[PDB]
């Protein structure tokens, strides 16, 4: 059986190839598509994911001196018409299109999955490959946990109108529901 | 304006009238050979 | 030898236990004036559009787009609100695709002269024919749910005509027909 | 004996007046009988304890409110929403869990492998308590169904006709 | 801001862009991995015997009888000669 | 007055798609020299 689902079956290509693989996998997307495009997928997420939770964080406590100091939702909407959010989609774009370029690399083999080679300190490069594996999978993990983490920020600064920091701070119920009143 | 179409109604005479008639033009169409023959006009038919 | 649908009418003679579906019910000689697989073909596009319809009937009442003139919970009075260039743009896209699905054989005497199958036009992004009983029983199940949908649209078009009111709203303050 | 209903499966006695064996596969008939034995009594041991606790702060809410009256309170405020959301993504792995059992897999109906005590050490402890769930959950679908509709003729919870 | 330089169409550029890429990419790897698995193929908890179920599956008999047109005859013939009154001779 | 513009509407498109469809039906082949 599965490691993580005690009640399922190992997802048939599933295995300690990739890191963190604990056979979580109950929908057979890794069978509809190859695991390893969807592995590239994930770390794209992951890594967008981790950037803006880190980027949520920041702004809800800190704003430069030079753009107005607006909620994260706000100041997309802010730099929407600004032209700013239009610079960081040309650049991203200019970026991706040299990802596309290198998962399709990736599709017909050769390239490992999320890998860019990108690598200016010496971290798991020279003299410390033997931690690499180690640093894959702490790196999906934090992956994961911010493709969930952001998620809660935002749906919960849309249910009570409070930063993440302001509701750590001051952790008020859902407005309008201690009153409560349903009959 | 546009077709003399005031009514929108009209729009379905201007439409399902020249579908049908080529949906009758595909029962034609799907049984002539429709390869090249470099000629002038196609004698195939 | 009987019908086993209506017992007291015999097996039609072109229908056999080999199609999906096929309880034996024919009572009008269909099947013996008409190709089979193309009544089968017409059967499956009802029924599907109708599974869509039956979809979207269900949906337009609980959800609209936000765009002006889509904001309409009874769907017949919605084909109206609708602007008539988005109809038609919608009746194009289906032309197409039902062109490019069927190839250019649009007629019964072509639709199926590459075979093709009756109602397969390829779509089928998950792999689950692969098992034979399997894909079996996902044609009985898909016939049943096509003729269910079609008498279900068909039920709901009327009595939204009849009681301008979207069916799960009609459902709730039911008001016999004689009130309107 | 009826068609199709072999003894390999706990608590057969050979009942089946109408041939549902016969035409659907017994794997789905024991899962579903299974679930609903087990959401019956969650829900019968739910609706006689909803009469006495009622919780701290659900009586400001919902003001008393009462098993029908209750789901119409509750899907107003939200908690049925969030049951309803979380045992969906409960019942996705259960369906996935179905899914591989009629493909043709180890599990057999039933086996959630929820079993944190291991009270299924013992094998005749766990053969002799899959029949005590059976039987359970065939007396909680029952009294369910009592309670829901002696709630609809009088408009009284389970312990108001008992007290 | 307006047409090339609007940012919704930047926007709608790179969705537009997305939908191009999506043939490609996952196109190519579903024909790496197209659910080609033993284990993968679809369960029905209805019983293969029972009635209405075909023998084969997707049949496609010859039909080596009447016309369209003949068939289209039968039908009006449906309401203009039905076999009611022959009953009585 | 529109029934009578409706019934003009599809006559005339009826008989433009006859004309358009029947030239595009090979015509070039209807002649007494085609093999
Ligand atoms: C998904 C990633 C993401 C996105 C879309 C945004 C988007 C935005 N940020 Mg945020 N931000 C991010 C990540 C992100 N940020 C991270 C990781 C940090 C921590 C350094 C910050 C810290 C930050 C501050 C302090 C401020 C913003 C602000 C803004 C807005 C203007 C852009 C700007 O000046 O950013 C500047 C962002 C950086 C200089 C971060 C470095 C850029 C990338 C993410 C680092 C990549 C690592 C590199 C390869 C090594 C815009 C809404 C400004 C604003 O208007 O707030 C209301 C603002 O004052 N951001
Ligand atoms: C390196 C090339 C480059 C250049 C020339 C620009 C140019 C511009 N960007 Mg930037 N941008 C870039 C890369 C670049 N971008 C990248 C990679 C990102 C991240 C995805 C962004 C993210 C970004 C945001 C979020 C915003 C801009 C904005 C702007 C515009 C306003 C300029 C300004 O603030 O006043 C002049 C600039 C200053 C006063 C700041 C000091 C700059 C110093 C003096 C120059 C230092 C060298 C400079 C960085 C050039 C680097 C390359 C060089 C070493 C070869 C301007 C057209 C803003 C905009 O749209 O306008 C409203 C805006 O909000 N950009
Ligand atoms: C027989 C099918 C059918 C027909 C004729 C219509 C017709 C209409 N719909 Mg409805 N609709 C349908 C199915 C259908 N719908 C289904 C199945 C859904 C559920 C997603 C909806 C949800 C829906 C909404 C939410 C709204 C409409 C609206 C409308 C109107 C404007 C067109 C529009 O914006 O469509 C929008 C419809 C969609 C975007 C859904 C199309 C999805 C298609 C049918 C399914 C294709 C899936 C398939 C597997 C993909 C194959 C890939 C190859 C028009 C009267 C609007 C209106 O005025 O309502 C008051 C509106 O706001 N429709
Ligand atoms: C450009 C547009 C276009 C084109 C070219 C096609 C092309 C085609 N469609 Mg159509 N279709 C389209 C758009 C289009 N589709 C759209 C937008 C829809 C709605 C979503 C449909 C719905 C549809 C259905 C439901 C069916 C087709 C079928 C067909 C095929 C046969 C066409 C034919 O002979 O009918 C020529 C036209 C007719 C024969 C007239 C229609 C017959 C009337 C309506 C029957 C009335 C029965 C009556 C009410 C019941 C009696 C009641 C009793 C009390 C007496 C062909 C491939 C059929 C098919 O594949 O058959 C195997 C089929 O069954 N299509
Ligand atoms: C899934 C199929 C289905 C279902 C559940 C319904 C259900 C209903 N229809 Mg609809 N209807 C259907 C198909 C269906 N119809 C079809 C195919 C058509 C097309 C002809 C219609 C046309 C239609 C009209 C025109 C009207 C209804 C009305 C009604 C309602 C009154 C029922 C009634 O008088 O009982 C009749 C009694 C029996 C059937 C006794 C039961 C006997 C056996 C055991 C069954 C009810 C909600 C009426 C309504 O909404 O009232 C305002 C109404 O005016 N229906
Ligand atoms: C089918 C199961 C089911 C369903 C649909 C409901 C539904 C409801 N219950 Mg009931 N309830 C149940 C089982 C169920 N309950 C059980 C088993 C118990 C005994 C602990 C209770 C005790 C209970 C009380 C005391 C109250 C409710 C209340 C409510 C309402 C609000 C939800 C809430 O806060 O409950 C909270 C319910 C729980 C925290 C019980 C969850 C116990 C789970 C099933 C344990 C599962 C085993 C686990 C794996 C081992 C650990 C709602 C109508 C409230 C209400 O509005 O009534 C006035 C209320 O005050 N329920
Ligand atoms: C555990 C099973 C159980 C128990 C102990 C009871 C007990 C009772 N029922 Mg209930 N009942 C049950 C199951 C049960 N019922 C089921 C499965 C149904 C079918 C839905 C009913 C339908 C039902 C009705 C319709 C009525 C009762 C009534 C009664 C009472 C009269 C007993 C003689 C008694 C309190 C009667 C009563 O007192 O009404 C409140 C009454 O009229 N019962
Ligand atoms: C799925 C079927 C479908 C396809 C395949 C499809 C493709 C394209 C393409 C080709 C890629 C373009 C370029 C395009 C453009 C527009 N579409 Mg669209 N379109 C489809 C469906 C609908 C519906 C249902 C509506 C609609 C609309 C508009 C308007 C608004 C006009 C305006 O601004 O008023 C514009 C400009 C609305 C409408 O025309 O209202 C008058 C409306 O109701 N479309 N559309
Ligand atoms: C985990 C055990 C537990 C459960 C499962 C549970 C379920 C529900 C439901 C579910 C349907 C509703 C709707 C509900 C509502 C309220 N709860 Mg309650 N609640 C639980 C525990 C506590 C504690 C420890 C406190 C508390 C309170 C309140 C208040 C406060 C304002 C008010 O009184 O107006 C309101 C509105 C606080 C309090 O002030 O209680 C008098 C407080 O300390 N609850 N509660
Ligand atoms: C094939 C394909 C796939 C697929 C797929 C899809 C798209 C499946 C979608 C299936 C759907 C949407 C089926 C819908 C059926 C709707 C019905 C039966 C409605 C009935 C209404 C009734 C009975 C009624 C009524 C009413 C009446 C009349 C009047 C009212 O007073 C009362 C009431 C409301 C009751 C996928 C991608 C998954 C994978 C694959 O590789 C290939
Ligand atoms: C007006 C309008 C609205 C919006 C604008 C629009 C699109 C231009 C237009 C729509 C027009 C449209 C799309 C109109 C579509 C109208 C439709 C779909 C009418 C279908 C009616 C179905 C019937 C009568 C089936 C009844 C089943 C029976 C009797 C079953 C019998 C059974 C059998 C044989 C088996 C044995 C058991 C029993 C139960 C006995």
């Amino acid at each position: 059986f599965s490691e993580s689902v005690p009640f399922l079956k190992t997802p048939t290509n599933l295995d300690g190839s990739l890191p963190g693989d604990v056979g979580f996998d109950p929908l057979g997307f890794s069978e509809v598509f190859d695991i390893r495009v969807l592995r590239e997928a994930e770390l794209k997420h992951g890594r967008i994911a981790m950037l803006a939770t880190l980027g949520y964080l920041v702004q809800e406590a800190y704003v430069l001196p030079f753009f107005e100091k607006v909620p994260p939702i706000q100041a997309h909407d802010a730099l929407v018409k600004s032209g700013g959010m239009s610079q960081i989609l040309l650049w991203t774009s200019f970026l991706e299109i040299f990802g596309g370029i290198a998962l399709f690399s990736t599709i017909q083999g050769r390239r490992y999955p999320g890998d860019f080679s990108f690598d200016p300190l010496g971290l798991s490069q020279g003299k410390n490959a033997d931690k690499l594996e180690q640093y894959q999978l702490a790196e999906i993990k934090h992956s994961r946990l911010a493709m969930l983490a952001f998620s809660g920020f935002v749906h919960q600064g849309f249910i009570t109108k409070q930063g993440v920091l302001e509701q750590l701070g001051n952790f008020r119920p859902i407005p309008g529901f201690p009153e409560a009143t349903f009959f | 304006e546009a077709l003399g179409v005031d009514d929108g109604r009209l729009l379905v005479p201007l439409v399902l009238i020249p579908v049908f008639i080529a949906i009758l033009f595909s029962n034609f169409a799907s049984t002539q050979d429709n390869e090249d023959f470099f000629d002038t006009y196609d004698q195939r038919r | 030898d009987r019908s086993y649908s209506m017992p007291f009418l015999s097996r039609p003679p072109a229908l056999d236990g080999t199609m999906a579906g096929d309880v034996g019910f024919d009572p009008l000689g269909f099947s013996n004036y008409f190709d089979l697989k193309w009544l089968r073909e017409a059967e499956l596009k009802h029924g599907r559009i109708c599974m869509l319809g039956c979809l979207g009937f269900i949906t337009q009442e609980k959800i609209q787009l936000p765009l002006p003139g889509f904001d309409n919970k009874v769907a017949t009075e919605a084909f109206f609100s609708v602007p008539a260039g988005g109809l038609w743009q919608i009746f194009f896209t289906l032309g197409a695709i039902e062109i490019l699905s069927n190839g250019g054989k649009l007629a019964p005497a072509d639709m199926f002269a590459e075979g093709r199958a009756p109602g397969d036009l390829g779509f089928d992004p998950l792999n689950l024919s692969g098992d034979d009983a399997a894909l079996r029983r996902f044609e009985l199940a898909e016939l049943k749910h096509a003729r269910l949908a079609m008498i279900g649209l068909g039920g709901m078009l009327h009595q939204m005509l009849i009681t301008k009111q979207a069916p799960l709203e009609q459902l709730a303050n039911f008001q016999p027909i004689q009130y309107y | 004996r009826p068609p199709g209903l072999d003894g390999t499966y706990v608590g057969d006695i050979g009942f089946d007046p109408l041939g549902f064996s016969s035409i659907i596969d017994m794997r789905w008939l024991r899962e579903a009988e299974l679930k609903h034995g087990r959401v019956c009594m969650l829900a019968a041991t739910g609706m006689i304890v909803q009469d006495v606790y009622q919780f701290p702060g659900v009586t400001k809410s919902f003001g008393d409110a009462k098993m029908t009256t209750l789901h119409d309170v509750a899907v107003k405020q939200g908690s049925m929403q969030q049951l309803l959301v979380w045992l969906g993504f409960l019942e996705i792995f259960g369906f996935v869990a179905i899914v591989q059992m009629l493909q043709g897999s180890d599990r057999q109906p039933g086996d959630f492998g929820f079993d944190p005590l291991n009270c299924a050490a013992n094998p005749d402890a766990l053969a002799r308590r899959q029949l005590v769930e059976l039987k359970n959950g065939r007396l909680a679908m029952i009294a369910t169904a009592g309670m829901l509709h002696h709630f609809f003729i009088t408009g009284k919870g389970p312990i108001q006709l008992i007290t | 801001p307006q047409g090339f330089t609007s940012p919704k169409n930047h926007f709608a550029s790179v969705i537009g862009l997305w939908v191009l890429f999506a043939l490609p990419v996952w196109s190519a790897a579903y024909k790496q991995a197209g659910c080609t698995t033993p284990d993968w193929f679809g369960v029905s908890q209805v019983a293969e015997d029972a009635p209405g179920v075909g023998l084969l599956a997707k049949a496609a008999p010859e039909y080596n009888g009447p016309s369209f047109r003949e068939g289209l005859e039968y039908v009006f013939s449906f309401v203009w000669k039905p076999p009611i009154l022959i009953a009585w001779k | 007055m529109f029934t009578l513009k409706i019934v003009v509407y599809t006559t005339v498109t009826l008989f433009v798609s006859l004309f358009t469809f029947g030239f595009l039906s090979n015509d070039a082949s209807r002649n007494p020299n085609r093999k």
